């Protein structure tokens, strides 16, 4: 219909940016259109927005500089818009200290109209943005190197009590420590390292062979014990990790001697700098002077909760404390509730006023989901879910996903927010925000009726005649299964009383395809057929997947405006594959309403999976045809020539009078006496008739002159007091390729003919 | 990469009141298959002013174009462009131009002259002025004027040895008078001009060579 | 008016202990007359005692959720096993599992929670993966034992599960699973919901996922990072076109939600997943006699106006459930006691009365010939 | 009614750059296309150069002038402006602006007055004008035929009449030629040897550039 397929404009393939969604905007002070992107991070491009422009029939894309900078892996991005502003939101990675689970929610910044920072906000720690009462408006680890002293001097018992006071030290670390590694090293004489920090993560390995060892006697090298440590533990090439922390626990027996090398220097070299050194003393012969200072020199600095005599199996408190962890609850496992932490705020996003904005919160409290009511120049939220009475509600209520789409709608004098949840119970539902005092609560007002379609994971409000009160309500269900995954739409009325929904009709795709995603992408195109009745746009992206040759696939049905409400049928179908070669997943984003060609009409935007697309928009023509006749009635037997004067006019206003109907030419033809089993009259020229081809001049009026003659043979008296009929057929033969003008197009809801009555003198007293 | 146009012959010798004949042709096709309208254009241009439009599609006329030029042109390959009895206003040039696909192209052009009885040129030779001597320079100017047609060429020759270097030709241009004209310079310096005793220039035209000379 | 029916011809016959031993059909020659408005029957016999091929995929969860059910799924297997080489000699049987995805909010992300997702070190556990071909279909028994008991349980984070990549995985990658053209049987088990297409938006997946075949030379569906979840269509889809019939065994909290999906995919079945698995064994058996032998008779396009129908029972007191289509071939095939069909036809209308066919078995190179004739007028 | 005018002829240095001009009006300026074409002199014929539509300040190029032609259009005055850049002796020609035909198509259905670039270094020279005395052998005919050479001179134009104007017949001034960087050029009159040398024969060349005026009067 309206939409121009045969001049495309398209963001240049494999080059950046990698679209994922694309929309028009317009700043309400110049009248700038720009084209939004967005792409995932890559080396070429870091930014995850574009504002992009025509120029030299392609679309040229520049990155929009305040937006947030996304890192590492694509977590989500996010990008609405209103005449407010553009709002942009990244998921974003944070590990807290000593914190064994990850968060996971947004960082978002609104923009001006003109696409000048205006608001920055971040989403952790919420609990410090949240203000229950705020009116809504509704108009490397650890690692531990032990030094195992079995150097003689050393009895096979108390040897045995060394090993299992190691061993329990092992097992009870390991329990109160998760990322908490281990190695060992015994150093009687020779130094041979028992376990190595990769053996360590087998837990059980490690384990059984602590018992396993076999004293080694000979003299004590403690000295070399720790040179031997520093060599062949802590060093990256056996695995240990640069970050992790240093400890050291040397079950030495104090009898030093024969050591190669020299203890003081050793002890405090550069390289023991940053590693911690827990002295235990072994035996009942460390009473020594000398053996005492030996031992304060080997401890920390401060000595005392450091250096011990005894193996005292509590001694290692300190770090049995200082490291413990925290652990978030997850699948079959006990921990810390999951509140807000992979709340994921900004996962859907809309614009409310200068200041307010509307949040999706889908992984809130255990994936049961919510949206968060942001206040950005206050810098206060609040937070807005399903209410629950007791624990069966809330466990009821995880893993909706409410939240992951938003959006709102315009009653007579007020607002009503709404949210989609596509897995409530197993289908699908649409709640909306019934406030009833100081407490407001989503409350589900529709549900779908197949398990897995994903209901309500699209939204898309309609306000058909623009006057500022939505009309109906779109809500998609993408996935539903008939044979493969088609799609379904439903299209809901909103009463203007009550603001109750009711079912009007159920959109599918086109027959034939069973694989078409229908619904999976809507928008509202503002009002492209000149009618001031919005239009609407749905998307099928899998429509064609690998049928034929399948170089392209992917839809978007246009329906159009009425009175009533939606049409019946879709007034045009764009298949990928008539657009360009290569493109996929035609049709996951469209929006519209903005001129971006330069004539006054609005043009839309179809966004594959890595490309975009722009479409300008065709005039509607309307044409009225007048004729007259001569002489203005039949006489009785008549058998003169009958003049005929025939005028066609533009009655729309859509064009510049003075550009006539461009390079589209007008090819009418006439019936004479419609109906009539013999035709009383007769063309005098089968040329001037039939296929009559003109060329529409410089203005908004076209005229013709042609001649009827008498029908040959006897007069077909039987239905001569009857008003002849004469009809004419008219329509537009506009050129083939790629034009520098969209060309235009006749009315589909006009018909493209008229009839015109010639009435026959009455043989009564009053002819007429 | 683009169309390629044969617009020919280059001029056409005509007199008033008779017909005239174009012939312009494209390497591909302009009949669009949708509006079947042939996408080619006529332009016409007199000298010192900028071209005009005649003729829009293949067969159509712009407003005030006199109707004595037709557009004809069917097929949409080759087109011909025919003015009933040429007139004193229509003598200049005509260019064809594709519309259907860019890059757009034009034909070269034709252009119009007016038929009359041969003239034979009348030929002067002069030497260089004494003045230009004196700055170390030095110039030999041939004249032919009033000659019919407009196609003659000239051979310089010093001491009976023809030059080939140093030779610049004017323009030829026509007249009101329905003649040409031309002129050869000889480009020397003072003192290879006294190297010489004789100069002459010789021109060749639909007759017997002519020469002038100097000494 | 009335029909006829007649046995034209005898044929003699044996039978062995085992299916090598068979003496193929019946007679060949049989006769159907037919008139508007009135059947007729026949009966025929297959000369075999013995059942026909399997392929039994074995898929289980492996989510901590599971660990309580372990010893569950291992009795279940080994039942499994055990009462389908009672019946057949031609038994095959596989293995997989699955846990989730590896992207964040389905599996913690954090190293060492991603080596060791157990919740203490001195667990056995198992780094999480999406789905890990283990065994290929075979005919051995103690090596599917084995595998099966050495498998060790990772972890997650969310409750629902990623099975639907396994499942999709396994209909896709057929020459290296190691499936036959044979009755395809799929036992699935999990102990919590599943995910679905559209919930990767959350881990940042976008790109939906496609019908190719993703494993690895070692087995593991390495880019599952990249793909999101398949729709419930799309698993219908590909089971439907692969020939599986799936029968989720579940536990008794997770009964209901596998209960509204089986509606969807049309031959599967659920059962609890109980001490006492004689429940999901016999929903298994029934699966594999509800699907037909190779004992086949196959029809000929009939004469226009004459319709063909048929009632399968391998002995004389035991019949299928099945109805119209269904029972155009044997089931519930026993050893010792040869099978045998009732073929009945109905007259609507009359075209040529002289016409032939033949209804074909598979497995031997012979086949029945019928004769029909029928008319529309009176007597 | 539609007309176009421009900034008028330009001298520029080699590898500088020009932005010509188009002013538009009588129509209204966001809607229709504004096209360029250069009809290079020595009989080249012409070639469309781009082209840009001033509602959305879109263009298009032809591939031979993609990096030396850069079209724009300031909506506010009406005018479209076309830039060349690093401009040689070669791009010296005389450029248009069009107008497309606003039902059916026709590129250039209304053209601008004309605007000639030159690309030259050379500096503002006056011309010198040497007579041309008759050869010995014609002063024997009935006619004699006189001229003058104006040679090198920078820029055009440069006049010539003969007897302050009064002469004027048989006079023909030739097209000048180019000569290393200064121009040249001659002309030829002819008058009856009744009246030569015995009446005064003399040429006046102006050059409005220099702002110079010389009279030379013909001697055998
Ligand atoms: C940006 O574009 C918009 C939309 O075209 C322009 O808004 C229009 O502004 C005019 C006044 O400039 C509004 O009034 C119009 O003015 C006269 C009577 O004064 C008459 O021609 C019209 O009947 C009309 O009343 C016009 O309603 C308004 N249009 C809309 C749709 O709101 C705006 O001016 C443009 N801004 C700039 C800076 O160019
Ligand atoms: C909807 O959101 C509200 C909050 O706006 C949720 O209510 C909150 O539920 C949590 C559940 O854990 C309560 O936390 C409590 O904290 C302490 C520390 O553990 C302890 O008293 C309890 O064990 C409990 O965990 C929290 O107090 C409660 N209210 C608020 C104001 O935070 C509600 O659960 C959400 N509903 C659904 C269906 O998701
Ligand atoms: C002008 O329109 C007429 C119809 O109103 C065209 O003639 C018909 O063309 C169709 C195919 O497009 C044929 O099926 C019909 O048989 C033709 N005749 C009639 C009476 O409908 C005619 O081709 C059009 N003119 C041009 C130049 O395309
Ligand atoms: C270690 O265990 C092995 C058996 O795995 C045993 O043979 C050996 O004696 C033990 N001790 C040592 C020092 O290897
Ligand atoms: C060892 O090094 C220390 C300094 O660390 C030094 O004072 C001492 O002399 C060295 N030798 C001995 C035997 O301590
Ligand atoms: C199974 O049947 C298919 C279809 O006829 C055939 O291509 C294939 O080779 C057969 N064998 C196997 C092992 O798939
Ligand atoms: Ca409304
Ligand atoms: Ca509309
Ligand atoms: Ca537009
Ligand atoms: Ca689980
Ligand atoms: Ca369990
Ligand atoms: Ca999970």
């Amino acid at each position: 219909f309206n939409v121009d397929v045969a001049r495309p404009w398209l963001t240049p393939k494999g080059g950046a940016p990698f679209v994922l969604s694309s929309l028009l905007h317009q700043d309400p002070s110049t009248n700038q259109t720009w084209l939004l992107v967005t792409s995932p991070r890559t080396k070429r491009t870091p930014g995850p927005l574009h504002r992009c422009s025509l120029v030299q029939d392609e679309i040229l894309c520049h990155p929009v500089e305040h937006v947030p900078i996304p890192k590492g892996r694509h977590r989500g991005v996010t990008v609405v818009r209103s005449h407010h502003g553009v709002l942009i939101c990244i998921q974003v990675l944070v590990r807290r200290p000593h914190s064994l689970s990850s968060e996971l929610t947004g960082t978002c910044s609104l923009l001006g109209p003109d696409l000048r920072p205006q608001a920055q906000a971040n989403f952790f720690d919420l609990e410090n943005l949240l203000d229950p009462d705020a009116r809504v408006d509704t108009g490397a680890g650890t690692e531990i190197a032990i030094i195992l002293d079995g150097s003689g001097s050393i009895d096979p018992p108390d040897f045995q009590r060394a090993k299992d006071f190691i061993s329990n030290m092992m097992r009870n670390f390991y329990e109160k420590c998760f990322e908490c590694n281990f190695a060992l090293v015994q150093y009687g004489g020779v130094i041979q390292t028992e376990f190595d920090l990769r053996d360590s993560q087998d837990v059980m390995a490690s384990l059984a062979r602590v018992q396993n060892i076999t004293q080694v006697g000979s003299v004590t090298k403690t000295a070399s014990a720790m040179q031997h440590v520093l060599d062949s533990i802590f060093t990256s090439s056996h695995g240990s990790r640069r970050k992790a922390s240093k400890v050291m626990v040397v079950l030495t027996d104090g009898g030093i001697f024969e050591d190669p090398l020299n203890l003081t220097t050793v002890i405090n070299s550069p390289k023991m700098q940053g590693v911690e050194r827990f002295a235990i003393g072994v035996g009942e012969e460390f009473k020594s002077a000398r053996t005492a200072r030996e031992l304060n020199l080997i401890a920390s600095d401060p000595d005392e909760t450091h250096a011990f005599k005894v193996t005292n199996y509590m001694a290692l408190d300190g770090l049995l404390s200082k490291l413990r962890y925290n652990i978030i609850s997850m699948e079959g496992t006990v921990g810390d509730a999951l509140h807000y932490q992979l709340a994921q705020i900004g996962f859907s996003a809309q614009i409310l006023d200068e200041r307010q904005v509307l949040l999706g919160a889908v992984g809130a409290f255990d994936w049961s989901g919510g949206a968060l009511l942001y206040d950005t120049r206050s810098r206060r939220g609040r937070f807005l879910n399903q209410t629950a009475a007791a624990a069966a509600d809330a466990e009821a209520a995880q893993y909706s996903y409410l939240g992951y789409a938003v959006a709102v709608l315009h009653k007579t004098c007020s607002l009503s927010y709404i949210a989609g949840a596509p897995r409530y119970k197993h289908h699908g539902a649409v709640f909306e925000l019934q406030k009833e005092g100081r407490e407001a609560s989503f409350l589900p007002v529709l549900e779908g009726e197949q398990m897995g379609s994903y209901f309500g994971s699209e939204l898309c409000p309609v306000d058909i005649d623009m006057d500022g009160s939505t009309d109906f309500l779109l809500v998609a269900a993408p996935f539903y299964h008939v044979h493969g995954e088609e799609g379904r739409v439903y299209v809901y009325r909103l009463s203007e009383q009550d603001g109750s929904f009711s079912l009007a009709r159920i959109l599918s795709g086109h027959p034939g395809f069973t694989n078409a995603r229908f619904g999976f992408a809507m928008a509202a195109m503002g009002d492209l057929s000149q009618d001031k009745l919005t239009d609407v746009a749905i998307g099928a992206p899998l429509e064609g997947f690998g049928a034929d040759d399948g170089a392209s696939f992917g839809s978007v049905y246009i329906y159009n405006g009425h009175w009533d409400g939606l049409s019946a049928s879709p007034s045009q179908r764009i298949r990928a594959s008539t657009v360009a070669p290569g493109l996929q997943y035609f049709g996951m984003s469209m929006a519209g309403g903005f001129d971006i060609s330069g004539d006054g009409l609005a043009d839309i935007t179809v966004g594959t999976l890595g490309q975009a697309v722009v479409f300008r928009s065709r005039p509607v023509v309307r044409l009225k045809v007048s004729m007259a006749f001569t002489p203005s009635a039949l006489p009785i037997g008549f058998n003169g020539v009958v003049n005929v004067r025939l005028c066609f006019e533009i009655s729309s206003v859509t064009t510049a009078s003075e550009s006539g109907l461009r390079e589209a030419l007008l090819n009418f033809t006439l019936d004479v006496d419609v109906g009539k089993q013999r035709r009383r009259l007769q063309c005098s020229d089968v040329r001037s008739c039939l296929g009559c081809l003109r060329e529409w001049s410089s203005g908004s009026q076209l005229c013709e002159d042609l001649l009827l003659m008498p029908t040959e043979g006897e007069l077909c008296e039987e239905d001569c007091f009857s008003n002849a009929s004469v009809k004419v057929s008219y329509q537009l033969q506009t050129p083939e390729g790629q034009t520098d003008h969209p060309q235009p197009i006749l009315d589909r809801y006009t018909e493209p003919f008229a009839i015109f009555q010639l009435p026959y003198e009455k043989a009564c007293k009053n002819k007429l | 990469a683009a169309i390629t146009f044969n617009l020919a012959p280059e001029s056409l010798v005509v007199t008033a009141g008779s017909k005239v004949t174009f012939s312009c042709k494209a390497s591909q096709d302009f009949l669009n298959s949708a509006t079947k309208r042939n996408y080619l254009t006529w332009y016409q241009q007199r000298d010192g002013k900028p071209p005009k439009l005649l003729i829009y599609w293949a067969s159509a006329r712009l407003s005030g174009v006199p109707a004595r030029f037709t557009g004809s042109g069917g097929g949409g390959t080759e087109f011909t462009l025919t003015i009933s009895s040429v007139k004193a206003a229509d003598i200049g040039t005509y260019y064809c131009r594709q519309l259907r696909s860019r890059p757009l192209t034009f034909g070269g052009g034709t252009k119009l002259t007016v038929k009359q009885p041969k003239s034979s040129p009348s030929v002067t030779l002069f030497p260089p002025s004494s003045e230009e001597l004196e700055t170390n320079k030095a110039t030999l100017v041939c004249t032919i004027t009033d000659f019919y047609p407009g196609v003659v060429t000239v051979d310089w020759k010093v001491d009976g040895t023809p030059v080939t270097q140093g030779m610049e030709t004017t323009q030829p241009s026509k007249q009101s008078n329905n003649k040409y004209m031309a002129s050869s310079y000889l480009t020397l310096t003072a003192r290879a001009w006294e190297r010489h005793s004789s100069y002459s220039c010789q021109v060749t035209h639909e007759g017997h060579t002519v020469e002038k000379s100097l000494s | 008016p009335r029909g006829q029916q007649e046995v034209l011809q005898d044929q003699p016959l044996s039978q062995g202990a085992r299916g090598e031993g068979a003496t193929q059909l019946a007679p060949q020659r049989v006769r159907v007359t037919l008139r508007p408005g009135e059947p007729q029957q026949l009966q025929v016999r297959f000369l075999r005692a013995e059942g026909y091929p399997v392929d039994l995929y074995y898929l289980m969860d492996l989510s901590y959720s599971m660990k309580d059910d372990l010893e569950r799924v291992r009795q279940l297997g080994h039942a499994l096993l055990v009462r389908l080489q009672e019946v057949t000699h031609s038994v095959r049987i596989g293995f997989g599992s699955f846990v989730d995805k590896t992207v964040l909010p389905f599996v913690s992300t954090v190293p060492s929670k991603l080596r060791h997702p157990c919740p203490t070190r001195l667990e056995r556990c198992q780094s999480p993966f999406s789905f890990h071909h283990v065994l290929s279909l075979t005919g051995d028994a103690q090596a599917f034992e084995r595998e099966v008991g050495r498998q060790s349980v990772s972890g997650n984070l969310d409750s629902p599960e990623g099975g639907f990549d396994a499942i999709l995985q396994a209909a896709l990658c057929q020459e290296q699973i190691g499936w036959r053209n044979v009755s395809r049987l799929l036992v699935f088990t999990s102990d919590d919901t599943f995910h679905t297409a559209g919930d990767g938006k959350l881990g940042g997946i976008f790109m939906p996922s496609d019908g190719h075949c993703h494993l690895d030379s070692n087995g593991l569906y390495s880019r599952s990072t990249e793909f999101d979840y398949p729709s419930v269509g799309q698993v219908a889809q590909a089971l439907s076109a692969a020939n599986i019939q799936p029968i989720f065994a579940v536990t008794s909290a997770a009964l209901p939600v596998y209960q509204e999906l089986s509606k969807l995919i049309p031959k599967s079945a659920v059962g609890e997943l109980s001490e006492d698995s004689s429940n999901v064994v016999q929903l298994i058996m029934d699966a594999y006699n509800s699907l037909s032998s190779t004992v086949t008779l196959e029809h000929s396009s009939l004469p226009p106006g004459v319709h063909i129908s048929y009632e399968s029972q391998c002995e004389g007191p035991e019949k299928r459930e099945g109805k119209a289509e269904d029972r155009g071939q044997c089931n519930h095939v026993r050893i010792n006691q040869t099978v045998t069909f009732w073929v009945s036809l109905q007259a609507t209308h009359c075209l040529p009365e002289p016409h032939l066919l033949r209804l074909r078995a598979l497995g031997f190179s012979e086949e029945l010939i019928v004769e029909l004739h029928t008319l529309c007028d009176c007597n | 009614m539609v007309q176009l005018q421009r900034a008028g002829p330009t001298i520029v240095k080699p590898g500088s750059a020009v932005k010509l001009s188009c002013k538009a009006t009588g129509f209204a300026y966001e809607d229709y296309y504004i096209f360029w074409v250069r009809q290079r002199e020595g009989g080249n014929g012409q070639k469309w150069i781009g082209r840009i539509h001033p509602g959305s300040g879109e263009t298009k190029y032809n591939d031979k002038f993609k990096g030396k032609a850069t079209l724009t259009a300031d909506t506010e005055a009406s005018s479209a402006y076309m830039r060349l850049t690093s401009l040689t002796s070669e791009d010296t020609a005389v450029w248009y602006c069009g107008w497309e035909r606003s039902v059916g198509r026709a590129t250039f259905a209304y053209w601008g007055q004309g605007t000639s670039v030159t690309v030259s270094s050379a500096k503002t020279t006056p011309p010198s004008v040497y007579p041309l005395a008759p050869g010995s052998a014609a002063q024997t005919n009935s006619m004699v035929t006189l001229g003058c050479l104006v040679k090198g001179y920078f820029p055009e134009p440069v006049t010539v009449t003969w007897n302050s104007g009064s002469l004027s017949s048989g006079v023909h001034t030739f097209p000048a030629v180019l000569q290393s960087d200064l121009y040249t050029l001659s002309s030829s009159v002819t008058v009856p040897s009744s009246t030569w040398p015995s009446e005064t024969v003399t040429c006046n060349v102006a050059h409005p550039a220099s702002s110079t005026k010389v009279d030379k009067k013909i001697v055998p």
